[PDB]
RNA sequence: AAGCGUUCAUAGCGACAUUGCUUUUUGAUUCUUCGAUGUCGGCUCUUCCUAUCAUACCGAAGCAGAAUUCGGUAAGCGUU
RNA sequence: GAACCGAACGUGGAGUUAAGGUGCCGGAAUACACGCUCAUCAGACACCACAAAAGGUGUUAGUUCAUCUAGACAGCCGGACGGUGGCCAUGGAAGUCGGAAUCCGCUAAGGAGUGUGUAACAACUCACCGGCCGAAUGAACUAGCCCUGAAAAUGGAUGG
RNA sequence: GCGGUUGGAUAAAUCCUCGGGAAUGUGGCUCUGCUUCGGUAGAGUGUUAUAGCCCGUGGGAAUACAGCCAGCUGGGACUG
């Protein structure tokens, strides 16, 4: 039927700005700042009172106002890692080979390298990416844990760590091993 | 697209003078489609034909009040490929003859209806904002409504032009 | 379906159409000399808006 | 900032009492109102001291001009001129930049070939006095 | 239909008995709810309820009763009148000494602080590994599994598991044995906290 | 989708019915050619199709591993 | 394109139409108005050069029925017993191999019970009702355009 | 491109007059407050008040559509 016009509020926390041209939205907060060029969506933003956004869309569709629910989701994803910051946490599950993980400089890259996964030779090597530190865990073994402020990076980075840790022509439901992700959610804690 | 009145009657035969008398509101472009589509939806009520019978009035109906908006529901019976269906529909138009005009396009457009297979139940002009059902017309039954036209475009009788031209309104 | 449901005492199956047409078929000495064909099976044979079978139901039923 | 920042947004709402410009057919280059809105691609209009009866038309045909005023929602033709003389819409339109334009192709395209001779000697006069300004 | 009788019978109480005692019960866990009403059978009369607050309100007016105006305020969680005149210090013993308990926790937030004592559980060998695997260490001293020093398990803050919950259940008591505790007390009027 | 498959309709299969596609089988027909289009195979040589036997990379299993079975994008490359 | 649509013909001039067309090739509106469709194989005009059953929460309209001043669906937790292992069956059947009964209590609500589980219990889980939250949601169907179904040999054809 | 007439509900409406009706309820007053107390925005109440709508009774016209003129004026082509 086209929706005449449809809305969704934002609501900013006390510390962190936004600064919107066009479509581009530079947020700043306590920790540090991100960027997201969103230009390909047709969507209009209105400062109201300070901490509080109107993004809307005129004479949408069922497609088009799909889109206008998930840019509040975006933008708010920004604020929360300007504000706290994410947390990704992840664990190896071995049966027989012990999995080693490093942290080797090279050229100021930082690559994760991982070796004797299921007895193999071969040293895999997946790299880290920008706005993202690598650390191990204290008081619990067989841990890795990523941190920064964009979900977008760090959960990407977990991710290509899981899945170069896979198991070829064997029966997967017998061989349970890799690099699985425990929890996921926020640095800042009581919240 | 008008408004006629056919009211006919039946012969005046021998045993049974005066007739009963019938009458009806149809839609068409000229007199000439009114009266053949009078005997059309007669000869599905009663023993009638146009051999067996005659034609007493034709009058146009204009609108009362054609400069005011109104917010109409239309009840339609129309066949498809397969058989036949109901539908009640609901339009916001200035008129009852507008009204009428602009379902035919719907019906085509969407059911790919044409005007063969597509019969006019009863129109009805409603009163209160709250009768109405459909949300694609309440969109615009609301308090103090405002809405922009984003992305206008000129129309140049020219085929060439030396300012790269913008979209702003 | 209708016995493994609710159960064979609480319906009556009809059907209302009977085969009566006896089709033909052309078998293969020639080829097509004399190509009247010889009975080969039965059917029945249906109209638009004619009912093939019919059950009567309790109102409890209906949806099986 | 520390306040935020954000552009934003300039659009001309179609509206009720939303005074706007016809393009062509019987009217062309007149004005009217929008009394009340119909949907998306229709409205209806009113101007009857500019001298244009009342009809439903497309918005496309239609084009909105920056001047609106207060007009109860879906009014008769009377009302409205009552309300379209003392907001004094008919003298704001005449100043702007706009209508100014409008009137000067409209004297461009009544000239006499005697006056348009007449332009000649005058620009001639102002180009000699402009050129010399410059110079110094 | 249903609410027209639950509209209806609300307005008989406080209308006689005209002392209202409201608790709840909100994480129970019964059971023994059931049997607290049954013991309250012989003088008592029980009825839990939903949003009755837009009906506590339309109430409130009447005319003649403006004294339901204090009962629509601290209705917040899961609460449920127990509406009986005998005095309100005898039906206080009954209810709370009763309580619910019985075990235990399947994956929520914990008990107070668990520790396990030492000497024989009264098993052969068989599951020493789940013992070792949930921090407490054990030695088979001669035949059947011993537990040697002591040691907490899970203290006052941190989830308990649904595997870890078999063997608290069946053998070491948390304890996690909750009851029902009283909100509010009333008897004209009267906003009584009771304590 | 009635049953088979220790248990379990659909891992793999699948009765009784029913809709199709194809012109590498064979019929049906006789429009073209009887003042002639040299009719069986093999040898030699080129290229095209995919309805994939192998090789590349993947999914499913009544896939522990090895071997095998069913399917996907694939005619690049090879087939004595 | 022998046969279809429109029209039957001496030689020339001016006007007007038939059938069929009006982005360009090509003479003629890149006319006007309301919808629908986005296809990693879109579709494009009679005879005419093909496509079906069966399916999709891709999207659009509609029919019949239900709940709604806390919706109820959410979706995260709380309960899920008392008589009771109900009678029977038999190594044992305790809601859960089965043959019929289908009743009460307390009731906000809890079937002599939806499954998982056990030799049978235990243990878990739904049905039904609360706690948090505040305005429309749930089921079964009908037909439009798109998609899967849809594989052939030199390079290729809505005329481009 | 202008003019003159005929018909229809002797067009229908607008406009004028006499009634009724309510809400996407104007003004006021109510009311939580919010305030730079300047003014404010929301709900609430109730039938024109410092906005105005909707439906019909009665009255008198224009205009549109359709017809006719043995009405009036201009531009361009072919034929002798």
């Amino acid at each position: 039927m086209k929706y005449i016009q449809t809305d969704q509020v934002l609501d900013v926390p006390e510390g962190v700005t936004v600064q919107i041209r066009s479509r581009i939205i530079k947020v700043t907060g306590p920790r540090g700042v991100l960027t997201k060029n969103l230009k390909h969506i047709d969507v209009t933003f209105t400062k109201v009172s300070n901490r509080q956004i109107k993004i809307t869309v005129h004479n949408g569709d069922r497609k088009h106002v799909a889109a206008l629910r998930t840019v509040k989701s975006l933008i708010s994803n920004l604020i929360t890692g300007v504000t706290k910051g994410y947390k990704y946490k992840l664990r190896y599950v071995y049966a027989h080979f012990p999995i080693n993980v490093n942290v080797i400089e090279k050229d100021g890259a930082k690559f994760i390298e991982i070796r004797n996964f299921l007895g193999d030779k071969k040293v895999r090597e997946v790299p880290v990416r920008e706005g993202v530190s690598v650390d191990f865990s204290t008081n619990q073994k067989d841990e890795i844990v990523l941190s920064g402020n964009s979900v977008e990076n760090v959960s990407q980075n977990a991710a290509d760590i899981q899945q170069i840790c896979r198991v070829r022509n064997k029966d997967i439901r017998k061989f349970l091993d890799g690099i699985y992700v425990s929890e996921k959610g926020l640095i800042e804690e009581e919240e | 697209r008008k408004e006629y009145q056919v009211i006919g009657r039946r012969l005046p035969t021998e045993s049974v003078p005066e007739p009963k008398l019938f009458r009806m509101r149809i839609f068409a472009p000229n007199d000439v489609v009114a009266k053949s589509r009078y005997w059309y939806f007669l000869q599905k009520l009663h023993k009638v034909k146009k051999a067996s019978g005659e034609i007493v009035s034709l009058n146009v109906i204009h609108e009362a009040h054609p400069t005011t908006v109104k917010n109409f529901g239309v009840w339609v019976r129309y066949d498809s490929r397969s058989g036949t269906h109901n539908m009640y529909k609901e339009i916001r138009d200035v008129t009852r003859v507008g009204a009428v005009e602009s379902l035919y396009q719907d019906m085509a457009a969407r059911h790919r209806a044409r005007f063969r297979s597509i019969h006019i139940l009863k129109v009805v002009e409603l009163e209160k904002t709250a009768d109405v059902k459909r949300q694609y017309v309440k969109q615009f039954l609301t308090k103090d409504l405002k809405f922009p036209l984003p992305h206008r475009v000129q129309k140049t009788n020219k085929v060439y032009a030396y300012k790269r031209p913008s979209t702003f309104y | 379906y209708i016995t493994k449901m609710t159960g064979r005492d609480s319906f009556h199956l009809r059907v209302r159409v009977h085969p009566f047409h006896v089709l033909r078929i052309n078998k293969m000495q020639q080829g097509m000399r004399g190509a009247w064909g010889k009975p080969h099976g039965l059917a029945a044979r249906v109209a638009i808006g004619q009912v093939i079978f019919s059950v009567r139901t309790k109102d409890n039923n209906k949806d099986t | 900032s520390t306040d935020s920042v954000v552009k934003a947004s300039n659009w001309r709402l179609v509206e009720v009492g939303r005074v706007v410009l016809v393009k062509q057919g019987q009217s062309a280059g007149k004005l009217a109102t929008i009394v009340e809105i119909i949907d998306q691609k229709r409205a209806l209009i009113d101007g009857p001291t500019t001298g244009v009866p009342r009809q439903a038309i497309n918005l496309g045909q239609v084009v909105l001009t920056p001047l609106t005023f207060a007009v109860p929602r879906g009014a008769k033709s009377a009302t409205v001129s009552k309300k379209w003389a003392a907001a004094g819409v008919s003298e704001k339109w005449a100043t702007s930049s706009w209508a100014k334009k409008i009137a000067q192709r409209e004297r461009r395209a009544a000239l006499s070939d005697f006056e348009r001779f007449q332009v000649l000697v005058l620009k001639k006069q102002k180009r000699y006095a402009v050129k010399k300004a410059v110079a110094k | 239909e249903k609410k027209a009788e639950y509209f209806a019978k609300l307005r008989e109480y406080l209308e006689e008995y005209k002392s209202v005692f409201v608790v709840g019960v909100d994480n129970v866990s019964s059971q023994q709810m059931h049997e607290v009403r049954k013991n309250l059978r012989g003088r008592a009369v029980v009825l839990m309820g939903k949003n009755t607050m837009v009906r506590r309100a339309v109430r409130g007016f009447i005319s003649d009763f403006p004294d339901y105006e204090k009962l629509l305020p601290f209705v917040k969680g899961n609460v449920g009148f127990i509406f009986t005149n005998d005095s309100l210090q005898d039906i206080k013993e009954v209810i709370i000494a009763n309580k619910v308990a019985a075990p235990a926790r399947a994956g929520a937030v914990a008990p107070e602080d668990i520790w396990v004592l030492a000497v024989n559980t009264g098993m052969e060998p068989g599951k020493t590994s789940f013992f070792q695997a949930l921090g407490v260490p054990t030695k088979i001293a001669r035949g059947t599994i011993e537990i040697v020093s002591d040691v907490k398990v899970v203290d006052a803050g941190k989830r308990v598991g649904a595997s870890e919950a078999s063997l608290l259940n069946l053998l070491n008591i948390s304890p996690f044995t909750y009851g029902l505790t009283v909100v509010q007390v009333y008897d004209n009027g009267q906003v009584f906290p009771a304590s």
